């Protein structure tokens, strides 16, 4: 059939609150992290991340599905919030260390037999 | 009790008690067991449909028969093929009845099971593992969040498609001065042995063909 | 049975050695390439064939429930010897 | 060896002053000891 | 109670799968064959997914097998086609599928070891 | 059955009571703990003297891994896969060939160190007792890479312990 | 909440339990929340599992609780037992029952050791600490492996018991009640003990069941309740012993109950090596035992099992079963899957101290902070087994 | 030999990684170590902790603690014997008791 | 087990014991290193007839659970099992 | 058709052809009887006795691989009356077997082996001694330690019928038979590897893959023969990343189970 | 005659188990008229509560009665008593005489797979 368990919401128009509520939480708190966990990043940039991250999942329809990245969105929150991650944690989004894999399919032709 | 040292002697005393309880739970609670059986080895099953969680675990609390009082253990069980992937499960110690029972449900990856916290407050942090390592959600949790896992780990390990090495692997990197968490590559793969065998072994538990 | 390589590189039983070309050699320089020199299939040459009376004789290693597992040895053919599958030594039909 | 001695001090080793050309008259460790005696040392066996 | 959803499933964006393994990956559904060198049908009964082949490299050090995939050993197990091709679509996996190919029944006759007139008469036993 | 550990009523006569003052006002009981310290202070304490001295072992002791050989000198392993197939932790790395002679042997025989767990798994499996555990426990390293053992490493072993695991095996093969 | 602290346990004491990074709630000195954080030890057992035979996946149990290392194995393996449809034979249930209170012995030492331990109290950890010694030596002949034996297994033990242990085994168990006198002498009636303990951590029995816990736990709080007695597995229908129980319900009682119960298995141990009878030490069923070395290397029909024993493992009839056993620190059970393959489809494990340390919270309400110190203590938590 | 049960962070010369060193406690590792006052040695204890041990393929285990420190001994066994440890330690005295520290500064 | 007879004594008046009998380090007692060597018994299927195994196959006795009750194809109410009935003290010593 | 007839399978009905045997009988309905001689592409033979199988009502059993099914039997595939049958038929053919699983190349992939796991005994009463066999040299490709052999017949049929060169055959009589072609000669034939995979025990293995590998070590990834347009289908073995060995896939449009041997 | 302590900490001594039982039995005994006759509970509640409470009445001692009831103490019995109250409050809007609410697909307790 279609009809199925509701989680949170009960509709697009109900998770998009949630959502942009979510956004309301990340950007007021993104400026204490910096500052928090003295990290060496512009303010700038950290809210950048958060609009990518909340940009990759645009094509999401379903209702409940979006309730989840909300819930584990909190989640996430929550800890920097209350700084149980820590300085590491926080600066695994960025790889600052993994070298720029390149996209053009002449360069990947060049390094190996990735498809 | 057979003198036949090598088998494990039955228990048909055992066995004919468990089953007058469990058509005993059948008739009390009909909304919403759907199905009830027991193994040769003396254990009781009560399959449930989900929503009966709280109804059946608070009746097997409190009931002057049942006197359930103990929530032994809380997990899941993946299973791929079945459309409804997951498998919780409860086992109930009775210290009036010197009895065990366990009772399973079913669910999927977004349909949420109703908290039992109310019921046994050991459920508390089981309830948490389940959703920390298979990702199952737990309507009106007290608190919910992972538990085993490490902060910021995304996916449910103990999922059979989630692979057993994972997808990140931590070191120390000077050039930054912290831990950093890189693709996994490893010195040696995993060794994936085929260990079956291609003969039937049990004709007992064979299925029907096709 | 020991025998040197042209780089410099004593070669192991299995028959591996590093060519002269090669880098990974470097991880040598300061240290030894552990070898061991008791070439088994020269040991295995030297015991002698020992000579039985019958069509069919088992071997297992000497020792009993300490050598390989007991197996028969068919020795009619002439033309060459009976060899045991585990432990290598040798039988041979006496005469005839 | 001393068998007055409670089990674990009876048997004991005075290492050599000096092995395979170096000498160990301080620099002594628990790898100087051949296999045979190794295993009366250890109270593995009891036939020295 | 209930709420009514139309759309497609797909959960990819919550298992937490880097996406270079999602797009890329080809998934493979299939019934193992029998190995050829036993005789016994018990491996052919449930349907297997797995994961294309990738690079393995003599490591530098001791010449084991190294690999950087994750998903090398990975199989699945199902009961049916369809359920085998339900964890694909909603996990966003491209798919292939291969029909079971199950033994064609035969005519086993003792008697025709030995005919009058035909060229099934055998020759030894 | 059962008993309780902690149901006593103490008898509330005088002499009772004051027990219990004459306890408290003087530390009686705190003397008496003190008195137990004391003895220990003038008994042989069970110090080994090590490594002159070494703790006493059993000739089932897991130890490092070794290959044996037979009596003549052929090497015991067959490159059967069993140890290999066993070990938990899957430490063990055969790859065998037929050898010049045609004889049945390994070529690769890496035991990394660093993976294994010691179960002892390898040999009980080995149907020709090739590899053991020897009884050696003392042999860190100051590097990683000197804990990958290869086939060379473990024969050289076998060659240097056999005459302890030999005289081992002797003493408890009966119970295997 | 007058200031909130995240007490990490980085610096380990000597515990040898694991690290605990624990987040407080201090209002003042009392404490309104205790927050514990645990997966610092999770390493993936109950995934591992998966893709080992039954044989290959018994060591993982040495590695739970490795202070209770045969109790563990003893757990693990009447599970596949009981799926395998099999019986031991009876030299073999003694051994195991045998050990599995010589075990007792080790972890209910470390535990009222250490726990003393945590507490300042440190010369009875030396004293102690010297039983276990002679204790692992046992622990080393039998097996070869001082701490992690991998000696019971699925369808009885390894190996025999050499000529001569159960000498030893005897003479240990004659000086040994002198021993704990001289620990009692210390801790039992000392003043000092008592104020760190008397009192402390209350746990209601109706609060304790629904909270889930198991073993002294329980029988702090006056239930009378122990699965040997109740649910007997191997032979302990067969052995004379009383459960110590609790009155209070707090520390200083499950002190008593540990060190009573540490007595009450030299009455076990006692009978142990006097009813140990003649036979074999393994099912004599050659496709789930592995068959003697002598007959390997003689008989081919026993080479085979050997050989597939060693390679493919043994099957198991497809089902599910809960097993547990009255281990040390608490009942220690596995939820065991089986889909008819020799390697597990799912290994879910009771660890004891799970449900204790979720409770941690509920006991240390309205307790000063070095409380929580002894509460975790007398809870003997292990973080091998919490977070596998 | 000198070597005192207990010392904590600030004072200590030696750490020993003795056991399994999952994911979520490396980086407290790290932590701890670079606050150890030189000069500071690292002693690699069990089969877990050179190379992953048992759990060498588990994803949230960090294989070897070489990984995020530098060590100076590897004392193998699951677990090592207690004499097997100690002998790891009395290796370690004789590495100290042949560093040039002087010597390599008086010819710069 | 060497201490002068003074000394022996002493730490026995202060544990209040006698220490000189049961003695923490193990001097005499302790069993010999090098046991003689032992003939172990075999099992109870350790036969040469009637022995079959289908008559002694644990594995194939077992069956699927009996399904009590399923939802697709004046009574009395009874418990699970009749209550544990109640223990008793210990005559040995009920008090500690 | 009317021309099927009802059979019971343990109790079972199930509707087959006339003529068709017991063992297949019992396949339509998913059990398996043991079998050493038969293969589906083989003509009968029916002598190894592995797949005697209890019919209700009679007292004889009768040998699935041969004998025709009839209108209304009950087969008792699991009556102790069968299994007896079999533990006693799988004693016998170890009776003289050798004792090479460590260092056999079919061991891990043996019926012999399985199949006594999973209906043999378990303990041998065998005290005597072990016939011992010469080994014949029968090509460079097909090792042959013919000691293993278990006399099965099916590198003989395999050779007439489908092969169509005859040089196998059985040469002697009773214990002392022998299988083998007599003379020092070398079974050449583009499809001679395959007696290989059917030859059930280990004595006919590959000569190049000896010693190499393990059954269970190996990753088998279907793939596609282009050594010739007939497009044979294969499972490439591999082992860390190297191919070890080739193995005919069934697909019976094209090419059964056979592969010629510049294939394999 | 009281006892001095049930034993089972958290469990104070009750003064009137036979009025106090006699209550709470009537009051169980009451809930179950607002449920109907056929529902499974209503009887078996009712069988069970009968047999207890009659035993209540005819034991004059606190002692025996323990022992005819056979639930341990008789504080115990109290307290389970109120629980079967409380667990017969909820069962009126739970409804489990309700059929089945709905089928599980076809294959959901399949095993093995
Ligand atoms: C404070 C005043 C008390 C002085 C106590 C010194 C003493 O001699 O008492 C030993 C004497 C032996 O006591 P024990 O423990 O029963 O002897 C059993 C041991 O096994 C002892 O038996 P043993 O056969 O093993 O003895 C062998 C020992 C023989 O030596 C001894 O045992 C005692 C030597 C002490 C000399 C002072 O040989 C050694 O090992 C020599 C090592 C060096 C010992 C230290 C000497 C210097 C200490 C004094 C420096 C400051 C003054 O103690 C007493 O009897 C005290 C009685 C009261 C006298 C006051
Ligand atoms: C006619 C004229 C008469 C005049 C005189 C009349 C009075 C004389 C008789 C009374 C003498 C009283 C002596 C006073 C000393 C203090 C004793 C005391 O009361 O301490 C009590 C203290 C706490 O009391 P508590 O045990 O908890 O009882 C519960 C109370 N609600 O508990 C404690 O003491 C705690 C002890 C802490 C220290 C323990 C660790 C050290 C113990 C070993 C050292 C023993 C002493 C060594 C002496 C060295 C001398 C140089
Ligand atoms: C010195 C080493 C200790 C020797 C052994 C101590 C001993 O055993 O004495 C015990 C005795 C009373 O012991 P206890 O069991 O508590 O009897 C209580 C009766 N109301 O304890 C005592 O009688 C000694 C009490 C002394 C208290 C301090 C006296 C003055 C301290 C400064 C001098
Ligand atoms: S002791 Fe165990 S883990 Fe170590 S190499 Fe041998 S089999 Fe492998
Ligand atoms: S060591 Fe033993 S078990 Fe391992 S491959 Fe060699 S012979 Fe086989
Ligand atoms: S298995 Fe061995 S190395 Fe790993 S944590 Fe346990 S004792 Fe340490
Ligand atoms: S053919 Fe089978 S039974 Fe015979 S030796 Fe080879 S593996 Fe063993
Ligand atoms: S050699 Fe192989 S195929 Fe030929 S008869 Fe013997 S077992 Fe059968
Ligand atoms: S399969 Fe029937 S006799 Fe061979
Ligand atoms: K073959
Ligand atoms: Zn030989």
């Amino acid at each position: 059939s279609t009809s199925v368990k509701p989680i949170f919401s009960r509709d697009m128009n109900e998770a998009k609150r949630r959502v942009r509520e979510l956004y309301r939480a990340w950007y007021r708190e993104v400026p204490n992290t910096v500052h928090l966990f003295q990290l060496d990043i512009s303010v700038k940039q950290g809210r950048d991340k958060v609009r990518e991250m909340f940009k990759k999942n645009a094509h999401i329809t379903d209702p409940r599905v979006v309730d989840l990245l909300v819930i584990k969105g909190k989640m996430e929150l929550e800890e920097t919030i209350k700084v149980w991650k820590q300085r590491t944690h926080v600066m695994r989004f960025f790889h600052e260390t993994e070298a720029p894999r390149p996209k053009d399919f002449l360069s990947k032709f060049y390094v190996g037999h990735d498809p | 009790a057979d003198t036949r040292p090598t088998v494990r002697p039955r228990n048909d005393v055992a066995h004919k008690q468990l089953s007058a309880f469990g058509e005993y739970v059948a008739e009390i609670l009909p909304k919403y067991v759907q199905q009830v059986q027991v193994s040769c080895f003396n254990e009781l099953e009560i399959c449930i449909h989900p929503d009966g969680v709280i109804p059946v675990l608070t009746f097997l609390r409190d009931h002057s028969n049942a006197q359930f009082k103990s929530l032994a253990d809380l997990t899941a069980v993946d299973i791929p093929t079945r459309q409804n992937r997951f498998e919780i499960v409860y086992n109930l110690l009775s210290l009036r009845f010197n009895s065990r029972i366990r009772v399973k449900t079913y669910t999927d990856e977004l349909t949420p099971i109703e908290s039992s916290v109310p019921v046994y407050k050991a459920a508390n942090w089981y309830e948490r593992e389940i959703w920390d390592m298979f990702g199952v959600f737990f309507a009106n949790h007290p608190d919910l969040r992972r538990i085993l896992t490490d902060y910021g780990f995304e996916g449910h390990p103990f999922r059979k498609d989630f692979p057993l090495s994972g997808y990140v692997e931590l070191r120390y990197d000077d050039e930054v001065k912290r831990v950093v968490a890189e693709p996994v590559e490893l010195a040696q793969e995993f060794r994936k042995f085929d260990l079956n065998s291609p003969w039937e072994a049990f004709p007992a538990y064979r299925q029907p063909p096709e | 049975g020991v025998r040197t390589s042209p780089t410099g590189e004593k070669v192991t039983h299995t028959g591996q050695v590093y060519d002269d070309g090669d880098y990974r050699k470097v991880r040598f320089v300061g240290r030894q390439k552990e070898v061991n020199e008791n070439f088994a299939i020269d040991l295995i040459a030297e015991q002698p064939v020992s000579q039985v009376g019958s069509r069919v004789i088992s071997c297992d290693g000497g020792g009993g429930a300490l050598g390989h597992p007991r197996v028969y040895i068919n020795l009619d053919k002439e033309t060459k010897t009976g060899t045991c599958g585990y432990c290598g030594l040798q039988f041979r039909q006496q005469h005839h | 060896e001393d068998n007055k001695q409670f089990f674990g001090r009876h048997r004991w080793v005075i290492y050599t002053t000096e092995m395979n050309g170096k000498n160990t008259f301080w620099d002594v460790d628990g790898s100087m000891v051949p296999p045979e005696w190794h295993r009366w040392l250890h109270c593995m066996t009891d036939d020295p | 109670q209930l709420i009514t959803v139309d759309e497609k499933l797909d959960i990819t964006t919550i298992t937490g799968v880097p996406e270079e393994h999602i797009k890329t990956r080809k998934a493979r559904i299939f019934v193992p064959a029998r190995n050829n060198m036993q005789s016994g049908v018990n491996n052919t009964k449930k349907w297997k997914m797995e994961f294309d082949t990738r690079e393995r490299w003599e490591n530098p050090l001791m010449g084991w097998a190294s690999t950087a995939d994750p998903l090398s050993n990975l199989v699945l197990t199902f009961s049916t086609k369809e359920d085998a091709v339900a964890f694909a679509e909603k996990n966003g996996w491209s798919y292939d599928v291969e029909e079971r190919k199950v033994p064609k029944p035969k005519s086993k006759s003792y008697g025709a070891n030995f005919s009058w007139n035909k060229r099934t008469r055998v020759s030894t036993k | 059955t059962y008993k309780y550990v902690n149901l006593r009523e103490p008898s509330m006569d005088m002499k009772s009571v004051t027990d219990r003052a004459a306890q408290t006002l003087l530390w009686t009981e705190l003397i008496r703990g003190l008195g137990m310290t004391l003895s220990y202070l003038f008994r042989e304490p069970a110090t080994i003297n090590y490594p002159f001295e070494k703790g006493p072992l059993s000739p089932r002791f897991r130890g490092e891994h070794a290959l044996r050989r037979y009596p003549s000198g052929e090497e015991r392993c067959i490159a059967c896969k069993l140890c290999e197939a066993v070990c938990p932790a899957q430490a063990i790395t055969i790859e065998a060939e037929p050898r010049a002679d045609g004889s049945r042997r390994t070529t690769r025989y890496d035991i990394d160190m660093t993976k294994c767990i010691y179960c002892g798994f390898c040999q009980e499996a080995c149907p020709v007792d090739a590899i053991v555990e020897g009884p050696n426990f003392e042999f860190s390293t100051e590097t990683h890479e000197e804990l990958l053992y290869n086939k060379e490493k473990l024969l050289n072993n076998g060659d240097k312990w056999e005459a302890e695991i030999a005289a081992n095996i002797q003493a408890d093969y009966l119970y295997r | 909440l007058v200031s909130n602290l995240t007490l990490n346990f980085g610096p380990q004491h000597p515990a040898a339990h694991g690290v605990l990074r624990l987040v407080m709630e201090l209002s003042g000195e009392m404490v309104r929340k205790c927050d514990p954080h645990i997966g610092l030890l999770h390493r993936g057992t109950e995934k591992l599992i998966e893709y080992k035979t039954y044989l290959q996946a018994l060591p993982y149990f040495d590695r739970l609780d490795y202070v209770s290392m045969m109790c563990n194995e003893q757990a693990y393996s009447l599970a596949v037992e009981k799926l395998l449809n099999i019986r031991p034979p009876p030299r073999a249930q003694w051994i195991r029952v045998l050990f599995g209170e010589i075990t007792r012995l080790l972890n209910h030492i470390m535990a009222v050791t250490t726990h003393a331990l945590d507490i300042g109290a440190m010369t009875p950890f030396f004293w102690m600490f010297e039983e276990r010694e002679k204790m692992f030596e046992f622990y080393e002949r039998v097996s070869g492996a001082r701490m992690h034996a991998a000696y019971v297994r699925p369808g009885g033990v390894h190996q025999d018991l050499p000529l001569g242990l159960m000498d030893d085994i005897y003479e240990f168990s004659k000086n040994f009640s002198l021993r704990i006198d001289e620990l009692e002498e210390m801790l039992t009636n000392n003043r000092i003990w008592r104020n760190r303990t008397v009192d402390i951590g209350i746990v209601t029995a109706e609060d304790a069941l629904n909270y889930g816990f198991s073993g002294v736990m329980l029988r702090g709080s006056g239930i009378q309740w122990d699965l040997r007695k109740t649910q007997p597995y191997d032979v302990y229908d067969q052995v004379e012993f009383d459960v110590p129980i609790g009155s209070r319900g707090d520390c200083y009682d499950r002190y008593l109950c540990r060190v009573e119960e540490m007595r009450q298995s030299i009455r076990i141990i006692s009978q142990c090596l006097n009813k140990m009878p003649p036979g074999e030490i393994k099912v004599d069923d050659a496709k789930v035992s592995p068959p003697k070395r002598a007959e390997m290397k003689t008989s081919m029909e026993s080479l085979i099992h050997h050989f597939k024993l060693y390679t493919e493992g043994y099957q198991v009839p497809p089902g599910a079963t809960y097993t547990a056993i009255e281990a040390p620190k608490g009942e220690f059970g596995v939820y065991l899957v089986s889909d008819g393959s020799s390697r597990p489809y799912r290994c879910k494990i009771k660890a004891p101290g799970f449900a204790h340390l979720a409770g941690l919270d509920k006991m240390s309400k309205g307790h000063m902070l070095a409380d929580v110190v002894a509460i975790i203590g007398t809870q003997d938590i292990v973080f091998g087994e919490v977070d596998r | 030999f000198g070597v005192v049960f207990r010392a904590s962070p600030r004072q200590s010369d030696v750490m020993i990684v003795a056991g399994t060193l999952t994911n979520k406690m490396a980086p407290a590792l790290r932590k701890v170590y670079d606050q150890m006052p030189e000069p500071r040695y690292v002693v690699s204890m069990g089969s877990c902790a050179n190379g992953g041990g048992y759990y060498h393929y588990s994803y949230s285990v960090v294989r070897g603690c070489d990984r995020i420190v530098p060590v100076d001994i590897y004392v193998p066994g699951c677990p090592p014997t207690a004499e097997a440890l100690l002998y790891g330690i009395l290796q370690l005295q004789k590495k100290i008791k042949r560093e040039k520290r002087l010597r390599i500064w008086y010819r710069r | 087990a060497s201490a002068t007879r003074f000394i022996q004594w002493l730490r026995n008046w202060a544990s209040g014991r006698d220490l000189q009998a049961k003695l923490q380090l193990r001097y005499q007692e302790i069993s010999k290193r090098t046991q003689p060597p032992p003939k172990l018994p075999v099992g109870p299927s350790h036969k040469l007839s009637n022995n079959y195994y289908c008559t002694r196959d644990g594995r194939r006795e077992a069956m699927p659970p009996s399904i009590v009750m399923s939802s697709q194809k004046e009574k009395k109410a009874v418990s699970p099992a009749p209550p544990i009935k109640r223990w008793e003290l210990s005559q040995d010593e009920p008090y500690l | 058709a009317s021309n099927l007839i009802e059979v019971f399978v343990d109790g079972q009905s199930v509707m087959v052809e006339p003529g068709t045997t017991v063992l297949q009988a019992c396949e339509k309905v998913g059990m398996q009887i043991p079998r050493f001689c038969y293969h589906e592409r083989l003509s009968v033979a029916g002598n190894c006795r592995m797949c005697l199988v209890e019919i209700e009502k009679a007292p004889k059993v009768v040998a699935a691989c041969a004998m025709p099914v009839m209108k209304g039997w009950n087969i008792l595939t699991n009556s102790e009356k069968t299994k007896k049958a079999r533990e006693g038929v799988m004693e016998f053919l170890l009776a003289n077997h050798p004792l090479d699983c460590p260092i056999c190349d079919q061991g891990g992939e043996c019926d012999l082996q399985d199949q006594s796991m999973m209906f043999g005994s378990d303990r041998s009463r065998f005290l005597e001694g072990k016939r011992a066999v010469e080994d014949k040299n029968i090509g460079p490709l097909v090792k042959t330690i013919m000691t293993r052999c278990i006399q099965c017949t099916r590198c003989i049929r395999f050779a007439s019928e489908i092969a169509g060169v005859d040089d196998l055959g059985t040469t002697g009589r009773g214990n002392d038979m022998q299988v083998g072609t007599y003379i020092e000669k070398m079974f050449m034939s583009e499809l001679s590897g395959n007696i290989i995979d059917i030859c059930p025990v280990g004595a006919l293995t590959s000569k190049p893959y000896a010693f190499t590998a393990r059954p269970w070590e190996t990753r088998k990834t279907e793939s596609i023969d282009v050594m010739d347009a007939v497009g044979s289908n294969i499972v490439v073995s591999t082992r860390t990343g190297e191919v070890m060995r080739i193995l005919p896939r069934m697909h019976e449009d094209i090419n059964e189970e056979w592969i010629s041997d510049k294939t394999r | 005659l009281l006892k001095k302590t049930t034993g089972l900490v958290g469990l104070a001594v009750c003064e009137t188990p036979h009025e106090r039982l006699k209550i709470l039995y009537t009051k169980i005994l009451d809930v179950l008229g607002h449920i109907p006759k056929n529902a499974a509970y209503r009887k078996y509640t009712e069988q069970i509560t009968n047999e207890k409470l009659s035993m209540v009445k005819a034991e004059p001692d606190v002692k025996k009665l323990e022992e005819r009831l056979q639930g341990g103490q008789i504080e115990e019995v109290i307290l389970q008593a109120e629980n079967e109250l409380s667990l017969a409050r909820k069962m009126i809007q739970w409804k489990p005489w309700e059929p089945l609410v709905e089928e599980p697909p076809a294959s959901q307790w399949k095993w093995p797979i």
